[PDB]
């Protein structure tokens, strides 16, 4: 049960963020960005499929589709960060950078997991996360250290998302128990790697680390912002209308 | 002139025209026109299918659609490069597209009203695209012909995937079968119109055929699409919304009904179902993205 | 609003011996052109070398 | 005494579809590089396209 | 280190090292050394044969020699490009060559004293070059290996042409036959020395073999040259200036006499027959040409 | 006899100039120039072989080798221009530019010759001459419009060779008779094309057309400068020592 819930959390993060990136298709500032966003969206959905498929195998019933399409928002366990709206390009880039930096720190360590399936999924994911981080860090620098206007938008984007970064290093007893068995990564021990990356990139972009102490958690417990509900209404519609079919 | 005669002879012998070769100014311009509007089409074409990305019924079908829309974007880029070899600028022709001074394919002005429409677009719309594009693999201008080769390789995969999505509905519940038929009923004639006007209402053809830009006539390609596709409709157990469709054993072709040319002219002149919405979306993306492009430039310069 | 000049893209595949021209794209700088080429043309294949060159840097022989 | 920077040479043969990198050479400018490439690499074959690019213009992907 | 171990593993698996890959600094430097001196050799090698361009006995043989010397120049350029991928500068290594701080092949310090020497160089000297260079077509550094492939294709033609020039003398008048034998008597041992020192007097060889720069030992290549070439000497009805040369049926090899290693060390240290004259000619070309290079730069800048 | 002598003159020009360019092998300012000079030398020797082979066929005896190696300087019929020493790089470039410009004007017209073999040889030669002219005109411009020093050397080179340009448009009764039969080109009618090219290139290089009236002829008649004798001593040595052999 703990391993199933842990696995599902990593899948959910990837799934929900993937959904958000999908909304960008054909709406990006340049055709190259359209392509890059869709590529990241696709990688993340691949990761979601992997984690969710394993979670379904661990539970002994269902599949990536039962999990994605038949759970409600109180059962979804994604970080609150990945469910934030796309907002402007800086908001998308802020959200992506915080997540990629975290995925890099996470998958690097989770690839030494005593769970062989978890280690393998993570080994695949890390290679992709490294690409995502280069893109997101690149845009953070281009925007923060761009014009006066892009610098302000990028600072605003960072400020607006900061409170949700606390969940990145929030540990519960699922995390802790699985970490002691050498299976999960204790999210608290990810702070140093994440902070060294993110503080450096924000500095290099000529920007400021928010002084606000990040305080928002609940996603892992099914306690979501009011953003998730409408995301799921859209994501799940057809499956709800026409359940139990092959597509 | 000696320039003009040399060109006509190079065309006759099927020697690829390359960006540094002399070409009639009308040949250069009709290719900027055609390649540019082909490129425009890849971009606007992201929108009807993209409309369903967040709503796709399974994760597998959602992943396929995401890949397809990503491929379309890449096809746009390939085509903009090719058009630029002729000396135009991507940014300028894009702007003409936004303002309504260049066209894009009539097909993208039709709305996606159900998930079945997505499979039907992959099947019929990419189907019509492929027939046209394979025919252009021997187009006379090298960059264009090589762009068509690169693209058809990727695109035939996605056409197959769209047909497979259609087959799932065709083998599924009664509601799924009905969804499929309705999507076909709405997209059949629009797909036929992608081949362009009739051969005697085609301004484009005279020059395009002569200069070997167009290798088969609109009507020739359309007939070949109908001949190839009717049996695929049969495979799905579906119908065609054409009371006049029948096989002519004598000719060896399907004989098919008359296109609504009045609709087609409404559509290409900006008065179709989604014309305004499509250009609005692309204009909105352009304008709202300005600060990002300016940021990217200001950062590059530093 | 940034400039998006034209770049030529050359790729050498994993088992490939030389870089072959595979197309063009518009990008704001060499690093964005690389990133775009990686996605558009190589699909992130391991072991593939990509070269990008601004169009203005190429001098062609005269027909 | 002039500068003789490095140039990369790409050739597309008569029946060839794309430009392939065929080597390097040092030359004082793009026109001398073309002339040299024409002799060194194509042996003045009719119908062959040559591209020369100063090395400094190429950005490679990172191993 | 992890860098060092990754490299050793890439070498073991025969994956070509490319200019952007990590490499031990001693590997980088030994290749700048070797590729640079290989390139130097193509340039200095123009001089012994070039000595006879104005004196070649027929227009056909003169045209062949002109083409060959032109090919050599092109081979030099190919090799300078390859060496530059390692981060050195053509101009700097050339200057080291002029000053005597980089070597070039021992063979080019021998004088052309007759027309027969020209055919003998094409036959034996390009013969030894080809054996060495074909062996380097699987050298571990990609640019080098690909340079060897490009070059051997052109060079084997000229080796054949030099042998054909030798055959004309071998089938000609008594004076022609004698000319040929004298040229062989003077160039045989010099050609054998092109393979380098013995395997236990070769500083590297340990590293070069390990890092797969050298695929066969000096002595291995030299033996293969002797085995391949002795029958070509027989075809010409000529002799080898080696009283100790004999076939060993047991081993399946020709057993051959001891090289004059004292001469070889004199030669590579600048005290051969033409060392001073060769470097003088190249120095004279460089210095007297300065105003032309400066002109070319000043004109380019404008 | 007239056609044989005419053909031989075109071959001799090519042969002697070829010899001169051969002397440059490995002595050029750059490796690229070494290569370019050898390429031009090779083209010209190909042309000499063609014309001399035809002249030998026209006379009904001998071949390109009897012609090149067994005639003395009183029988050679090359222009005096092509026998001038290499001197410095500007001297070589001046000589090459005057000859290439003349070859371009000549071969263009001689390719419409009523003699089919002459027309064919010229059709081949013209393509090469066009390449030679680009190279030589290019260097004229680079040197004349280069430094102060290269500009002076290039002016000196032009001045020093000018007197021999008169032979380029010298007509004799072989020229005239064959020209009236539509076989040869009347060298006098080449002046306009040659001058339009050469005066423009000298102007463009920021240099001066010499005011000296060119006055030197005799090469076509076997009346040579003292340069030819020693050229032939070197060129012909082995054939003289070992006559009548195959090589
Ligand atoms: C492939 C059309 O063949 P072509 O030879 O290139 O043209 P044709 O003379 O047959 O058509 C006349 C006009 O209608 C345009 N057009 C045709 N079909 C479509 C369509 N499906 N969707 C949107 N537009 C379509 C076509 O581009 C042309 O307008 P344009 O001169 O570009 O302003
Ligand atoms: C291939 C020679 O094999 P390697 O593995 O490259 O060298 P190896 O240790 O066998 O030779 C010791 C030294 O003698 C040089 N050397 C050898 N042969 C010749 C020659 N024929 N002509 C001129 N030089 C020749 C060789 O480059 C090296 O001197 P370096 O360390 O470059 O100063």
């Amino acid at each position: 049960n703990p391993v199933a819930t842990y696995a599902l959390r990593l899948g959910d993060n990837g799934l929900v963020l993937a959904q958000r990136l999908g909304a960008w298709c054909g709406h990006a500032p340049e055709l190259e960005i359209d392509l890059a966003l869709a590529n990241i969206g696709l990688d993340l959905l691949g990761q979601a499929r992997n984690f969710l498929s394993y979670a379904a195998e661990l539970n002994g019933c269902g599949d990536e589709d039962t999990l994605a399409f038949g759970r409600d928002e109180r059962q979804y366990s994604n970080l609150l960060l990945v469910e934030q709206p796309n907002g402007n390009f800086a908001d998308t880039i802020a959200r992506q950078f915080f997540i990629d930096v975290w995925h890099v720190a996470l998958y690097s360590r989770l690839v030494n997991s005593r769970d062989a399936q978890l280690a393998a999924i993570a080994a695949k994911g890390l290679k992709e996360v490294r690409y995502h981080l280069r893109f997101s860090r690149g845009w953070l620098e281009r925007l923060g250290n761009g014009t006066e206007l892009s610098n302000r938008k990028m600072q605003q984007a960072v400020d607006n998302l900061w409170r949700f970064t606390g969940e990145l290093f929030l540990a519960d007893e699922v995390e802790l128990s699985l970490v002691e068995q050498g299976i999960a990564v204790d999210p608290r021990e990810l702070q140093a790697e994440w902070q060294s990356a993110v503080h450096t990139a924000l500095l290099d972009s000529g920007l400021q680390i928010p002084q606000e102490a990040a305080f928002r958690s609940g996603g892992k417990q099914g306690l979501h912002s009011e953003h998730l509900g409408p995301l799921l209404a859209e994501m799940q519609y057809l499956q709800r209308s026409h359940p139990g079919l092959q597509w | 002139s000696t320039e003009e005669q040399r060109f006509d002879q190079r065309i006759a012998q099927e020697t690829a025209i390359e960006p540094q070769d002399w070409m009639p100014d009308a040949y250069r311009k009709t290719l900027i026109r055609q390649i540019g509007q082909h490129a425009h089409s890849e971009i606007v074409g992201m929108l009807p299918e993209g409309n369903w990305i967040t709503r796709a019924p399974t994760l597998r079908r959602k992943a396929i659609l995401l890949a397809k829309v990503q491929d379309e974007a890449g096809h746009g880029l390939y085509l903009y490069s090719a058009a630029e070899t002729l000396g135009c600028a991507r940014e300028d022709l894009y702007q003409k597209m936004l303002d309504g001074q260049m066209k894009y394919s009539s097909i993208f002005n039709y709305p996606t009203l159900s998930w079945a429409d997505i499979g039907v677009i992959g099947w019929l719309v990419d189907g019509a695209a492929i027939v046209n594009q394979v025919a252009l693999c021997r187009t006379s201008y090298g960059p264009y012909a090589r762009a068509m080769v690169k693209i058809c390789k990727e695109e035939s995969f996605h056409q197959r995937q769209g047909f497979e999505a259609c087959m799932a509905l065709a083998q599924g519940n009664e509601a799924q079968r009905q969804m499929l038929q309705d999507a076909i009923n709405r997209f059949w004639w629009p797909a036929l119109m992608m081949f362009g006007p009739n051969d005697d209402n085609s301004p484009n053809s005279a020059r395009s055929m002569a200069w070997k830009i167009k290798l088969h006539s609109n009507d020739e390609l359309r007939q070949r699409f109908v001949d190839n596709t009717v049996p695929q409709v049969e495979i799905l157990g579906m119908t065609v919304p054409d009371p006049d469709l029948q096989f002519d054993e004598a000719s060896g072709h399907y004989r098919f009904g008359e296109i609504d040319w009045q609709e087609f002219n409404e559509v290409i002149s900006g008065r179709g179902i989604c014309n305004h919405e499509r250009l609005a979306a692309k204009r909105k993306a352009w304008e709202e993205g300005e600060w990002v492009r300016e940021a990217a430039l200001a950062h590059a310069q530093k | 609003k940034v400039y998006w000049p034209l770049y030529e893209v050359f790729v050498r595949s994993k088992q490939g011996l030389s870089h072959r021209h595979v197309g063009s794209l518009h990008a704001a700088d060499d690093q964005m052109a690389l990133e775009n080429a990686r996605d558009a043309y190589t699909r992130r294949s391991e072991g593939c070398s990509i070269w990008v060159v601004k169009a203005s840097e190429i001098v062609a022989s005269q027909p």
